[PDB]
């Protein structure tokens, strides 16, 4: 049998801390053009009340004190990149006068500004002053440093530090058990297993080379323009709803067999793409959060979220239920081989890299379930723009539930690469996915060829 | 069906519970609902055991699961962390917690949810101070304790959250016995250093978090509601400490938020009037019913916060008598009085809104309560 993983634990810091595979890809694909976004996470908070600006400034500084990755730069060339961990991150938070009308423009420009990860800290903040008791705090983090979960951690840790600093003391907290460098060294130790033929990593490399053997470079989709050599990564969105009744009927076929809602929707979407003309050999990817079993990662900031591609075979005009069972079988098997970083897989497949395209999969699906306080302040999320996209299409669906924990509608949005698609093209896709989900909910035995995708005008 | 003894109608025991006599057999499990017989069962530590080579790790440090003499030894070791001297030093910090939570309510502006912002927040924070959790980790730490019990989350996540806040305590234990502080852990190891194992300290701190939160939160919620429904009684809480402490004890008895103490097991045949609790049969005590017994006091079913205190059993009775009773009485006094100091015209934000009772946990409470002022 295959050997296991090394212990994930605090480690004596080496002189040359490696990047994770996810970071190295982020680093390499940084700024391919100066007209390219901008792979960032941006959050803005509206703050109403008496803001202690010096305290906020000290607090932001304290969050980076707590998390090494926020005071990390990434110097070197492709062969020498390492994580350089500074003692501190410089924060200067002089307020910027602003009006309600000019504010969205200012928020957008600050969040769009490019990082040079060889000499800049991978995050950035600004404070906009609207009136004496009305401010907006804008925070932008580069994806080399944060996944989406990480942004909640950031504001939980901001609030804690603002509390203390506002009251005249430095924060009194226990240090993290793990810093991101400890995770990076762990992943490296795991990948070092290729050395040993019976290692974990070798067993998983074999799985993926086998599972993904012979996939096309691209998914066939209804493009409005040819794929440019250099992506703009601009993105549009279209809303999307599945009503409560159909949502609940779909769930009934959940418990007949073992498949949860994320896999049901993955089935339906795969049938839609075959029906759109993509063929019967498809890869639909999804982004998993950090492994919840790894308890020391919960309180951390880092690029922990992991891409997860599942190949589905749709030949022989399968019933919806047949597609579900193929999805569920594929996912259950792939689920067990997630220690290989996704970003390592293009190599394993000897895939010619491209800037213009996301490797392995170009269509993503996210189906999530439903669901910070600062002293002397009413706080709220100030709406900011849609993030830069690397995928061609990305569905983000949320399951609503009532008070009895029952299915109460699916709500969501389709993000698309504006370089490739017009809004109406994406709107058709979104509406057809809802239609497929309705039909398949009422008639779970329906086959791909019987799917009605006619849209009313 | 939910068990008859956990059933309330408003503030009162439910009607089917008010129907069961002093001591009846129910599904062989006995229901003791009389004040006398409940005092007898809790008080007789020789003929009744509380336990279910024996004790699993989750039950370690949970004094409720110990009979004497083990119970005697462990409870004694915890003594230096519960002195009156130590309660009185807690007081300014308890007042500070209560203040910061009242500030939150004011910020959030009228109306505010008393339960979400005040009741569910003060007891947790007071507990963090009792055991000595670092100041600015207390929100984090409480989040984990709460996730650990939040039934809506999968049993997976819940075990995760439980482990993490236990890991925190272990980490915290290392620091404060490597060179002791003078907080909870410190004063206990300074006195009984190589008596109490690290397994016991670890377990005690956990059980403390799970013993003193839900009870106090229910009391804060139901107490504020009970007082607003009888606004003449509020005056008892706008005077001196002696009146506030008297009012608090009446609210504790009238509300009796815990439905039952730990089940008891007859260690032998125990005679009670003309019935016999045979060895091995189990006794469930209804604390609410016992505290409504006419043999305890006249007008038991009326709230009167100016009435002289009575030997109620909301805190239990005997060797397992609530270890956080003094701390509860101090919290509740500080909380109730600071609330009306800050909001003298406190009221239900919406008198027409359905009252939202908490029925799932071991303590009666409210899940929310919108208040204005
Ligand atoms: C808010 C009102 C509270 C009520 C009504 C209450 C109720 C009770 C009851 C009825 C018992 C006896 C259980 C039995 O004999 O089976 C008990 C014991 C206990 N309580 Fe409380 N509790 C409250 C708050 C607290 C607090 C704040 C703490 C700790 C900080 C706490 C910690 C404990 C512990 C450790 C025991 C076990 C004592 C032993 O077995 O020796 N409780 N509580």
């Amino acid at each position: 049998g295959a050997m296991g993983r090394p212990a994930l634990e605090a480690v004596t810091r080496p002189e040359r801390v490696p990047l994770t595979a996810r970071q190295l890809r982020a680093w390499l694909l940084a700024r391919p053009s100066e007209e390219t976004r901008g792979r960032h996470l941006s959050v803005a908070l509206r703050l109403r009340g008496r803001l202690d600006v010096a305290a906020l400034e000290a607090a932001l500084r304290d969050v980076a004190a707590r998390h090494e990755i926020l005071r990390t730069t990434f110097p070197g060339d492709a062969q020498t990149v390492h994580q350089h961990i500074h003692d501190a991150a410089p924060v200067r938070l002089t307020p910027v006068p602003a009006t309600e009308e000019d504010l969205p423009a200012r928020l957008a420009e600050r969040g769009e500004q490019l990082f040079d990860l060889t000499r800049d800290m991978p995050w950035r903040c600004e404070l906009f002053a609207l009136s004496e008791k009305e401010h907006v705090l804008s925070v932008t983090v580069h994806r080399i440093a944060a996944d989406d979960d990480s942004m909640d951690v950031f504001f939980r840790d901001l609030a804690a530090a603002y509390g203390a600093r506002r009251a005249g003391r430095a924060p009194e907290r226990a240090p993290l058990a793990l810093q991101f460098a400890d995770y990076a060294i762990w992943e490296q130790r795991l990948l070092d297993g290729e050395r040993e033929q019976d290692s974990l990593i070798n067993d998983q490399i074999t799985f993926w080379r086998n599972h993904l053997a012979g996939i096309d470079q691209e998914t066939v989709l209804p493009f409005d323009r040819a794929r440019p050599a250099i992506p703009s990564r601009r993105a549009g969105t279209v809303a999307l709803r599945l009503d409560a009744g159909p949502h609940a009927r779909l769930a009934e076929a959940v418990e007949s067999a073992g498949a949860d809602m994320p896999q049901l929707v993955q089935a339906a979407l795969a049938m839609l793409l075959t029906r759109y003309g993509a063929g019967t050999d498809l890869v639909i990817g999804t982004t998993l959060p950090r492994d919840e079993d790894l308890i020391d990662l919960e309180p951390m900031i880092g690029p922990f979220a992991r891409p997860f591609p599942v190949r589905t075979d749709l030949s022989a005009d399968p019933t919806f239920l047949e597609v579900v069972a193929r999805v569920q079988e594929a996912v259950r098997e792939a689920r067990q081989h997630l220690d290989v970083p996704f970003e390592k897989i293009p190599e394993l497949l000897a895939l010619p890299g491209s800037l213009s395209r996301h490797p392995v999969y170009q269509v993503g699906l996210q189906v999530r379930e439903e669901d910070a306080e600062l002293p002397a302040l009413r706080t709220s999320v100030e709406p900011t723009g849609v993030e830069a996209i690397e995928l061609d299409l990305a569905f983000a669906l949320t399951e609503r539930r009532n008070d009895d924990d029952d299915e109460d509608g699916i709500e969501g949005a389709l993000h698309y690469a504006a370089d490739l698609f017009d809004h109406d093209t994406a709107a058709s896709l979104a509406r057809r996915l809802v239609r497929v989900l309705e039909q398949v909910a009422e008639d779970p035995g329906r086959r791909i060829s019987d799917l009605d995708i006619l849209l009313d005008d | 069906s939910p068990p008859i003894h956990t059933r309330r109608q408003g503030f009162d025991p439910a009607d089917e519970l008010r129907a069961a006599g002093t001591l009846t057999k129910i599904s062989t499990t006995w229901l003791a609902a009389g004040h006398a017989v409940v005092r007898q069962v809790l008080g007789d530590h020789k003929r009744f055991s509380t336990r279910r080579v024996f004790r699993p790790r989750e039950l370690v440090g949970n004094l409720m699961d110990y009979d004497p003499p083990e119970h005697t030894r462990l409870r004694h070791l915890l003594t230096p962390g519960f002195t009156q001297r130590r309660m009185r030093r807690l007081a300014p910090r308890i007042e500070e917690i209560v203040t910061d939570r009242l500030d939150a309510m004011e910020q959030a502006g009228p109306p505010a949810d008393l339960i979400e912002l005040f009741a569910d927040e003060v007891p947790g924070a007071v507990l963090c101070e009792l055991i000595g959790v670092p100041r600015d980790d207390q929100a984090m730490f409480l989040q984990l304790c709460h996730r650990h019990l939040d039934a809506s989350l999968s049993a997976r996540k819940r075990a995760a959250a439980g482990e993490a806040f236990a890991r925190y305590l272990v980490a915290m234990m290392a620091r404060e016995r490597k060179d002791p502080g003078d907080g909870f852990i410190g004063s206990i190891v300074a006195e009984h250093g190589d008596t109490i194992t690290d397994e016991e300290l670890r377990g005690v701190c956990v059980q403390l978090m799970l013993a003193g939160d839900d009870n106090v939160s229910g009391m804060i919620g139901l107490g504020v509601l009970a007082l607003l429904r009888h606004p003449e009684q509020i005056a008892a809480l706008r005077g001196d400490d002696q009146s506030a402490d008297r009012a608090v004890d009446e609210l504790i008895r009238y509300l009796t938020v815990p439905y039952a103490p730990t089940p008891r097991t007859a260690v032998e045949d125990v005679m009670v009037a003309d019935q016999v609790i045979k060895e091995g049969e189990t006794v469930l005590c209804s604390l609410p019913m016992a505290n409504r017994d006419r043999a305890l006091l006249p007008d038991a079913d009326r709230l009167d916060v100016t009435r002289t205190p009575v030997p109620h059993v909301a805190f239990g009775h005997g060797i397992h008598h609530c270890l956080g009773a003094a701390l509860t009485r101090l919290q509740l006094r500080i909380a109730y009085t600071a609330l009306w100091r800050r909001f003298p015209a406190l009221q239900l934000a919406d008198p027409a809104q359905e009252i939202m009772f908490r029925t799932s946990t071991p303590a009666y409470g409210l899940t929310s309560l919108l208040v204005a002022w």
